Formats: structure tokens, C-alpha cells, sequence
């Protein structure tokens, strides 16, 4: 089921299970147990941008930015806010902002 | 500054 205009989603590759946030909201300190650390694709709504971290709590500027529909292949080596090239395909935290 | 983490308590 596709992300709304003002919502961003990660989706388990293996199971199809979705975790979504409206624009203006972030995850807990960690994603819930039922998605944390599963390989995902991003489905970000037209007005939304998904911020992922590979660590808990969107921490140490280990943050990557995703818009539209992104497959995990294209999330393995992404320039983070901190200038490192990280893998966000198995995220531990998330925020959704306006694109 | 950037968000931080802490070690899990026992
Ligand atoms: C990192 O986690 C923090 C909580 O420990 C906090 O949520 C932080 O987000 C920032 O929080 C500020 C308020 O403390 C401002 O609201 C700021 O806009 C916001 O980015 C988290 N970092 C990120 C990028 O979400
Ligand atoms: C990680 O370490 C930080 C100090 O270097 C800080 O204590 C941070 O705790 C959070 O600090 C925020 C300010 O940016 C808010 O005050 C928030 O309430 C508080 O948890 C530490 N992070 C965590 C999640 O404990
Ligand atoms: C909090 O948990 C993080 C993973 O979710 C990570 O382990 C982090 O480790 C800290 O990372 C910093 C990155 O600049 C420094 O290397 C710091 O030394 C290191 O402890 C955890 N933070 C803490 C304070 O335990
Ligand atoms: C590290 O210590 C922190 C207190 O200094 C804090 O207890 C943190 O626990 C997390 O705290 C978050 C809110 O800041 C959420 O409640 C989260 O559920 C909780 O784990 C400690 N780290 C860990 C990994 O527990």
C-alpha cells in the first residue's frame, strides 16, 4: 500500500511489512522489534523525505536522506550527514520531514 | 549538537 503525500515509509523486503511516519514525526530511540534491522526499501510520499540512521536515536549525524521509492541496493553506500558513506538498508531509527 | 546514545543498563 503506497505512502501518502505527507508520509514516509520503510518496507521490509522479506515480508512487505510497513513502518510509516507522517511528516513532522520521528521514531522512538529504536524502531520497533518487528522491523528493526530488517532490510527495507523506502517508499516516501511526494512531499516527504525519509531520514534514516543505521544506529539508534538518529545519532552522531549518521543520517541519510531518501526521497521517492529507493531499493536497498541504493542504500548500502550513501553519503551521510557526517561525511561517511554508510549502509542504511537495515535502519535502526527514522524521521520524516518535508522534501 | 548531534543526537547521542547511551549504553543499555543491566
Ligand atoms: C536525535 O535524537 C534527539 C533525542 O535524543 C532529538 O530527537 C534530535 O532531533 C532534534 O531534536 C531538537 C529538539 O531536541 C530539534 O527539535 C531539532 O529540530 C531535531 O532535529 C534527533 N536528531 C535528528 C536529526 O532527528
Ligand atoms: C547522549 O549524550 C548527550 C550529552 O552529550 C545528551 O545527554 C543526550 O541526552 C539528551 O539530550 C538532549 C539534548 O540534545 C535532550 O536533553 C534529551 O532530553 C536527552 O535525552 C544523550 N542522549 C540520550 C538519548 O540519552
Ligand atoms: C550509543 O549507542 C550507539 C549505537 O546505537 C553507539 O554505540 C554509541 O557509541 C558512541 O559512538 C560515538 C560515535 O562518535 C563515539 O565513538 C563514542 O565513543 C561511542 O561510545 C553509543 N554511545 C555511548 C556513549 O555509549
Ligand atoms: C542509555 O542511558 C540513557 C539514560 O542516560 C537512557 O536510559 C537510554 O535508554 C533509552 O532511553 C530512551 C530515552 O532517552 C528510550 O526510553 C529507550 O527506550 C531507552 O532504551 C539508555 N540506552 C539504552 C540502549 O537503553
Amino acid at each position: 500500500l503506497p505512502a501518502k503525500e505527507n508520509e514516509g515509509c520503510i518496507v521490509s523486503v522479506n515480508s512487505g511489512k510497513r513502518y510509516c511516519l507522517p511528516v513532522g514525526q520521528r521514531s522512538g530511540y529504536s524502531l520497533p522489534d518487528w522491523i528493526v534491522g530488517q532490510e527495507v526499501y523506502v517508499d516516501s510520499g511526494a512531499k516527504a523525505k525519509v531520514l534514516l540512521s543505521d544506529w539508534d536515536n538518529l545519532s552522531y549525524n549518521r543520517i541519510g536522506e531518501f526521497v521517492g521509492n529507493v531499493n536497498p541496493a541504493d542504500m548500502k553506500k550513501v553519503k551521510a550527514w557526517n561525511g561517511q558513506y554508510l549502509d542504511f538498508s537495515k535502519p535502526r531509527s527514522m524521521r520524516v520531514v518535508y522534501k | 549538537a548531534a543526537s547521542t546514545t547511551t549504553p543499555a543498563p543491566a
